[PDB]
Parts: structure tokens; C-alpha cells; sequence
DNA sequence: ATCAATATCCACCTGCAGATTCTACCAAAAGTGTATTTGGAAACTGCTCCATCAAAAGGCATGTTCAGCGGAATTCCGCTGAACATGCCTTTTGATGGAGCAGTTTCCAAATACACTTTTGGTAGAATCTGCAGGTGGATATTGAT
DNA sequence: ATCAATATCCACCTGCAGATTCTACCAAAAGTGTATTTGGAAACTGCTCCATCAAAAGGCATGTTCAGCGGAATTCCGCTGAACATGCCTTTTGATGGAGCAGTTTCCAAATACACTTTTGGTAGAATCTGCAGGTGGATATTGAT
């Protein structure tokens, strides 16, 4: 059998989604959540299309930083995952609370 | 003959300073303000469209697509900071993958 | 029976989570993160689609237009390429 | 019937590299870039006309403006392009 | 030449609910520049506002809306609150 | 013939003619609405009681009667309101909340 | 050397102040640097602001609203 | 003989130095730097009393503030003394660059 | 648990930088009246495009196995910072000619205006050109067990 | 180092969305030429408050002693990535209804435009009341030698 040593396809992955720029969260799951979100507030509102998107490249653009980010506060705790504990402090300095 | 002509601009010189007087920033706008500006906006919009370009053709391609604009500006000192909280829809994310996340011990040619 | 749905912070699956941290450069994602990352998630919609519908409210409208979410995230720092303004 | 600077990002453009096309998008974004800077710019020259008691904002705040809101590099070459044209708008009588 | 600030105000409004209580110079100087940041925050969203909505005015609408954006929670309520009664008891424009 | 203040009107002691004047020549927009400065003074004087009264208990708490910018400072920071609006803002003078983290402490 | 000035000490009290408990001994030339940087890129704007005001002082309200445009708003010194 | 304990005094200093507000920088000191530094951008320029003051009064209260979030970096790597490497990831995650 | 050596507390009283009640003159607001002007709130309605249900279609999420390897608990040690007493040089303090910043009068170069008249950049559209995504293939790497 | 499984690369291919190309109706723009209102640069010097310096304060520089923190080395388990299979629901292409955004006209309430009248918060500043920083001495908590 074939088995790639653990972190390498994963490498494949980073290699992978740096290169391209299509959004990455399915993005009906995702209008529902913006529609929901949105009810709390304004009750039947009709969204013109493209604010969803601006909406949804706004936020992954924003996980995406705040991944970098946090991905910074693991290599220094002498690390390479990414735990809770790092985006706390990833968002506590970016300032964000 | 146009203000822009009568200046060198391609950029709409009569445009902008209407755009200055109906837009509230002072009483009075001086006469060549709006060339002046038009001629700074005219720049950066070349300027970016340069570096724009160049990472299409380094990309084997003819038209500027977002990533370009988007490797254009994430990789020129000037731009990356004029446009630092600024998000280009579409843009991606310059490649960059930390040297502790990499594998191996050595195993290069000597 | 015929008729049931749900509400969806869960619509943002793990997968897609792992994939955006992938672009961001992030190669082994602890557990934790996960239900961590739909947190934030959440609550940047909500800071943005508040100050956004704002704005439709103000318009007197009843569509939340793009330079809607857009003036939303300029007037937070968040400046958006590729949708209008 | 909305304006935009579409028109003339195309041709600049093309004068130098007029092999180069600039997709919809592409297009819509540099759009955007020129209203942000000249917004920039414009509300940093009404201020500094307006913290130094004038009414008119000149080239001279314009001036300045550019300075401060811009890098070394683009700041230097913005200047000259912006007194050039000014002078030239001038020659023109 | 004559300078203006909100300090006299201030001072009142600081003595209003709690008299045996002063206020240091530079105390002062810090919640005059603290309401003409305000003062900006508000009157500039505002512009922003109607400039958006083709309004060539900024009704009371445009500061509301803009107190609304501006403020957090709790603080924009009674903002708005304060608004509104002000304005209310504003439009008595007969005896009063 | 006999008249008040339009501040006196709208039960208000800060400036209403004043915040009117500065919004018109402010450069913010063609035309000023009439209610507009008595809604912009009202929060105004809001807010202005609201910061004092905080830097007021700040100070009493210490059983000092004049605010000093310490004062402001502690009460800025401790109102989760006030500390989020002037989150960029630093106030000349006023120190910082007193705050040691637990892993340098021995226990206490 | 000036911004040697900023003594071993002040750095040291600053830190306290922030909350530092023990400090490493290449803090301090680093935080020399980070301050440099700091007052460099407002007094640029700050001067800038006096140039264009046409005069050869630097007033307060130049830092402050130096200090303003960078996202650093200060009170306590007019503006 | 008397002797206090290693990092004892420290906290003694924390402890004092956050219930004050003096300025902690000489002001000689400051003031020459500030001039130092404002020379590359004009000569023969003068400084009213307060422009140095608010330059202070902002440069010591940035400095602190990032001493806080250097101190979070520390205790993040497990660490109690503030490193180097510390300032720069406190930097790294505001956006000074 | 027991002292010392010190740090911290707190009710107690006092001199000076600086707040306070005072009378007061006023350039400049803020207010007010009639006249002239208009930009938006209302009423009507053309058409763009947002909410849906539809039934096929498969790309993609989810669950379970398996173990490799990264993170955490733990031991030990070299050395780097904290603490400390010292006594000298650098910053702090109080006083001063005067370098420039604010204060005011000014006179046309420069900027609004309101009406026209010439020119240009967006728009619904129609014949048509074309850069590149989406696919396959054979050559050329890259991984990882052996 | 060698051999097998895979992923990546690189060249030729091509239907299709989206760019390239004129044609032309045009309404919102931009240019043009006086008539005419105005703010900015100018000339002067009244007036702070900036640069400069001498002299007693006091914080800093420094070398020594060593505690305890950090970083290396070590060990181990359980957490998460790789692989593979199951069938769920997201994505896609229309087709269709009508909710609302948006283009227009409209007229008057509400706002700008002075002239003129009343009112006020800013100020120089002598008279003077006072909050509190700062220096004292003794109760009271904290730290570390043992
Ligand atoms: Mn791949
Ligand atoms: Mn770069
Ligand atoms: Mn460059
Ligand atoms: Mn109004
Ligand atoms: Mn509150
Ligand atoms: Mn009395
Ligand atoms: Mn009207
Ligand atoms: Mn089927
Ligand atoms: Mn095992
Ligand atoms: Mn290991
Ligand atoms: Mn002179
Ligand atoms: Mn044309
Ligand atoms: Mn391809
Ligand atoms: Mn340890
Ligand atoms: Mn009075
Ligand atoms: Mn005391």
C-alpha cells in the first residue's frame, strides 16, 4: 500500500490553495448563515446577490490574515499546530476584543 | 482643446475638479488643484497597471486578472503599504510557506 | 416532518475551515480550532451585517445592496476591492 | 447613467503595453483604487486647508497631501508628475 | 483673538449632578478635545451618510443614524434617547 | 419680543447655535438641518456627562474631589463602552490600569 | 550617541509599567530601534505639517494631528 | 546582610510604576532625540514646549502598550522573560512593518 | 514557627500652585423678522433581478481505522539577568534677550456665476474577433519503502 | 544508492464566455466669455515663550555575587493527518412571479440670504479660598534567614 508520510499532503494543500483564489466555504451554507445572522436585526431582507459576496471575500479574506497570524503564534511556542490558544493571542495583539 | 490635453493628462482633468467642487472638502478649489490631482491619480493608476501587467506576462498571460493586481501590490514595498488594509476580491494570497513547517535534515548536494 | 431545517453556524464544515488556514499557511490544525474558528467567524458577519443593514434601514430600502457591505467594512478599517465605491 | 474612470485605465494602459487587456473585474477594482486614493488625498488636502484658515484647497494642498499620504518612492514621483502638468496647464497660457 | 472651547459647559454640567467635585486644567483640556473628536466622529459619518443617499442635507435623521454607527450599545441607546427628547422637546416652538 | 436660547429650548446647556454654526461651516455638507445641531448637542452633552460622571466616581472612589487625568484614564478604561469608543485614543497623563499576570505571581 | 540617551533604566521602567516582569539583554537596544522608528514616522508628518503651515516652529497641534492621521488620536494638548 | 529575593523588587517597581503616570524618559535626553531626528527632515527648526510634550507623553504610551502585548508573546512561549524575538512578534501582530 | 530588616499604611497637619467668587467690558455670537429660493418627501410606475421550486448529478462532507510523530510532562545544568552599594556627570531648575509666531489692514489676482454653445464619454445593440479554462498525454519530478 | 507509486509539468487542443470592434442617438458634461464677489499673500511689529546658560540636585553607570529561568535532552502517549468508502446536499440551469429599487415630475415646507437687535461666554486680573502633594512618625503587612 501507498501512505504519504503525515504533513506531506498537507504541504500539497498549502502548495495547493496559495495558488488559486476561489472562495473556500460552500457558499449556500453560507448565505444561509449570512440570512440568519441578519434576521436578528431586519426581518425579511431581501440581500441583492452580490453583497453576499462581497461579504463572503470579506471574511475569508480576514480568516485567511487571521490564520497567517496565528499560525505565527504557534512557530513561536516553539510549535507547528495551530491551537485555540493561538488565536486568542493571534486576534488579543492584532487588537481585537 | 481639453484641460487634460492642456496638460498631458488622459485622465479627466474637467471630471475631477467638478468631483472636488461637489464633494465638501473646501469653500473655494484652487484652479490647478484639480490637474495636479488628476495627474497624481493618472500616475498610480499606471504605476499599478506596470506592475499589474508584469505578473500577468510572468504568468504566460495577456489579460490582468485580480491575482495579478493582486501579486502587483502584495509584492512592491510601495503599494503593499498604500494599500495595506485594503482587500482585493479575488486576490488570493502571495505564496509563502514557513521554514519550520518544511521537511527533511538536510539532504542537499555537496 | 416534511417541513424541517436548521440555523447554520455548522454550515461552515470542518473541511472548509482546514482549507482556509491551508491558504493560510497553516500545516497541522489542533481540534479545538474549529468550533474556535466559527466563533470569530460569527461574529465578524454579525459586526459587519449590523453596521451594513444599518444602512439599508437608513435608505429606507429592504435590500441590502453590495455598497452596503462595502461602506460597512470601509467604516471599519476593512477596505474592499472588486464590488462597487 | 454612473461615471467611472474605466475609460481612461484603458487607455493608459494601452500606451504603454497595448497588448495587455484588463478583465471585467480587474478593471472594476482599479476603479476603486482611484477613488480611494483621490479620496484620500482630496479629504487630507481639506484639512490642511482647513487647519490652516483657508477656503480654497490649491495645488499647494494638494501638494502636500500627496505627500503625506503617500510612500517615498510613489510621493517623489506623484509630485512631479502633479507639478509637471500644472506647469504644462500653464504653458498652455 | 478670542478662542472658544465646550470647557464653561463642561464645568456646568460637571457641577449640575455633583457639586463638591472639580476638574484639573488639563482634565478639561482632555474632554473638550474628547467631545470635538466626537463632534467629528458623528458630524463626519453623517456627511458620509446623506453624500451616499444623493441628500444634499444632514437632517436629524443623518446625526441619528451616524450616533447609531458611532456609539456602542448600551451608549448609543441613550444617545439616541437623548436625541430625540432634545428634539422633541425642541419642536414646542410656541410658549414653552 | 422676550426670547430664550434655543440650547434653553431643547433643556440643554451646551451650545445648540454654536454646534450648528460649526456643522454648517464645517464642510460636511450643503445644507444643515434645523433639529440636526439640537440632536447633535444633546449626545454631545450626553456623553460629556457621561465620561465626567465615571471620572467623578474614579476620583471620589479615592477620596480625591478633583479629577485629574488619572481619573479619566481609570474610567475610560474600565467602562467597556467608553473604552471601546476611544480604544485609539490615549489620554495624556493617565497611566494604565493596574494589571500583573498570574505566571508572575507566586500565588495570592 | 542621543537615542543611546534613552537610558537602560527608562526602557527598564516602561517595561514595569507595561506589566514585564525580567527583561533580556537585547530588549534593550531593540526597544531603542522600535522607538526611533515610532518617532520618526510621526515627526516626518508632524514637520511636514509645519512646512506647509509656512513656519519654522513645531507647534503641538502639529504632532497631534501628525499623531492623528497615523491612528495614534492623543488628548491633552488641544486639537 | 539583607538581600532581596531574584525578582522581587521587580514587582515591587511593577506594582509601583502602574499606579503612577509620571513620564518615565529624562527629558534632556528625549528632547535632543527628538531634534536628532527631526533634523534629517528640516534644519534651524524649533519646537514649542508642548509639540516635545505630546511626542513624550504618545511615544511612552505606545511603548508601554507594546511592552504589555511582548509580555503576552512571552508568557505565550511559556516564558516570563521578554526576548527579542518577543517585541518583533508583538510587532509582527499589529502590522508595523 | 521566630525573629529582625523593610516595605506599606493611614490618620494628622500644612504651604503653594492654582482653583474660585467677583465685578465688567464687549467683539461676536445667537436671535429675529420678511423675502427669496429649492431639493426631498410623496405619488406614480417601468423593469431589473431577488426568492423560489425543480429534479438530475456528483463533487464533497462525514465517519471509522490506524499509527506516526508532535506536543507535554519532567530532569538537569550552564549562565544570564536581578539585586546592590557606590560617588560622578548629566539632567533639572530659574532667569532672559529676542527669534518668529500670531494679530490686523489691504487691494487685485483668482475664483464663483449664470447663460450659452461645443464636445465627449457612457448605453442598448449588432457583426464578430480571441484569450484561456478545461482535458488528455507522454516526459519529468518527488516520495518513501527497501 | 535503487525501484514503484504518484504527483506535477509542459505541449498541443478548442469550444465559449467575454473582450474588440464601429454606428450613432444624446443627455449630462465641459469649454467659453464677461460681469462681479472674495479670500490669500503681503507688509508691519506687538507679544509671547523658545533657545541658551549657569549651578545644585539626584539618577545613572558599574562591577560583583548568584538564584532560578531557559533551553537542551529525553521519554511517551494520544492526537490528528492520510487513506478510503458511503450517500447526502450543494451546485447548476432554467423558468417564472412579483417585490422593490430606481427614474421622473412636482410644489411647498423648510432652509438660505442679509439687516438689524439683544445676549453671552471669553478675558484681563485683583481678591482670595482650598485641595492635596509632600514630609512626619508609629501602627501594620510582607519578605527571607533559619
Ligand atoms: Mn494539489
Ligand atoms: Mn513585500
Ligand atoms: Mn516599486
Ligand atoms: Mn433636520
Ligand atoms: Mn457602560
Ligand atoms: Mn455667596
Ligand atoms: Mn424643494
Ligand atoms: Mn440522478
Ligand atoms: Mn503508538
Ligand atoms: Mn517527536
Ligand atoms: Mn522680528
Ligand atoms: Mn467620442
Ligand atoms: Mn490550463
Ligand atoms: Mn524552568
Ligand atoms: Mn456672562
Ligand atoms: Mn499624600
Amino acid at each position: 500500500p501507498h501512505r504519504y508520510k503525515p504533513g506531506t499532503v498537507a504541504l500539497r494543500e498549502i502548495r495547493r490553495f496559495q495558488k488559486s483564489t476561489e472562495l473556500l466555504i460552500r457558499k449556500l451554507p453560507f448565505q444561509r448563515l449570512v440570512r440568519e445572522i441578519a434576521q436578528d436585526f431586519k426581518t425579511d431582507l431581501r440581500f441583492q446577490s452580490s453583497a453576499i459576496g462581497a461579504l463572503q471575500e470579506s471574511v475569508e479574506a480576514y480568516l485567511v490574515s487571521l490564520f497567517e497570524d496565528t499560525n505565527l503564534a504557534a512557530i513561536h511556542a516553539k510549535r507547528v499546530t495551530i491551537q485555540k490558544k493561538e488565536i486568542k493571542l493571534a486576534r488579543r495583539l492584532r487588537g481585537e476584543r | 482643446q481639453s484641460r487634460s490635453a492642456k496638460a498631458g493628462l488622459t485622465f479627466p482633468v474637467g471630471r475631477v475638479h467638478r468631483l472636488l467642487r461637489r464633494g465638501n472638502y473646501a469653500q473655494r478649489i484652487g484652479s490647478g488643484a484639480p490637474v495636479y490631482l488628476t495627474a497624481v491619480l493618472e500616475y498610480l493608476a499606471a504605476e499599478i497597471l506596470e506592475l499589474a501587467g508584469n505578473a500577468a506576462r510572468d504568468n504566460k498571460k495577456t489579460r490582468i486578472i485580480p491575482r495579478h493586481l493582486q501579486l502587483a501590490i502584495r509584492n512592491d514595498d510601495e503599494l503593499n503599504k498604500l494599500l495595506g488594509n485594503v482587500t482585493i476580491a479575488q486576490g488570493g494570497v502571495l505564496p509563502n510557506i514557513h521554514q519550520n513547517l518544511l521537511p527533511k535534515k538536510s539532504a542537499k548536494a555537496t | 416532518h416534511r417541513k424541517i431545517l436548521r440555523d447554520n453556524i455548522q454550515g461552515i464544515t470542518k473541511p472548509a475551515i482546514r482549507r482556509l488556514a491551508r491558504r493560510g499557511g497553516v500545516k497541522r490544525i489542533s481540534g479545538l480550532i474549529y468550533e474556535e474558528v466559527r466563533a470569530v467567524l460569527k461574529s465578524f458577519l454579525e459586526s459587519v451585517i449590523r453596521d451594513s443593514v444599518t444602512y439599508t434601514e437608513h435608505a429606507k430600502r429592504k435590500t441590502v445592496t453590495s455598497l452596503d457591505v462595502v461602506y460597512a467594512l470601509k467604516r471599519q478599517g476593512r477596505t474592499l476591492y472588486g464590488f462597487g465605491g | 447613467r454612473k461615471e467611472t474612470y474605466s475609460s481612461y485605465i484603458y487607455k493608459v494602459l494601452k500606451q504603454t503595453h497595448p497588448d495587455t487587456g484588463i478583465s471585467q473585474k480587474s478593471m472594476s477594482i482599479l476603479n476603486s483604487f482611484v477613488n480611494d486614493i483621490f479620496e484620500r488625498i482630496a479629504t487630507e488636502a481639506s484639512k490642511l486647508a482647513a487647519y490652516n484658515k483657508k477656503s480654497t484647497i490649491s495645488a499647494r494642498e494638494i501638494q502636500t497631501a500627496v505627500r503625506l499620504i503617500l510612500p517615498g518612492e510613489l510621493a517623489k514621483h506623484a509630485v512631479s508628475e502633479g507639478t509637471r502638468a500644472v506647469t504644462k496647464y500653464s504653458s498652455s497660457t
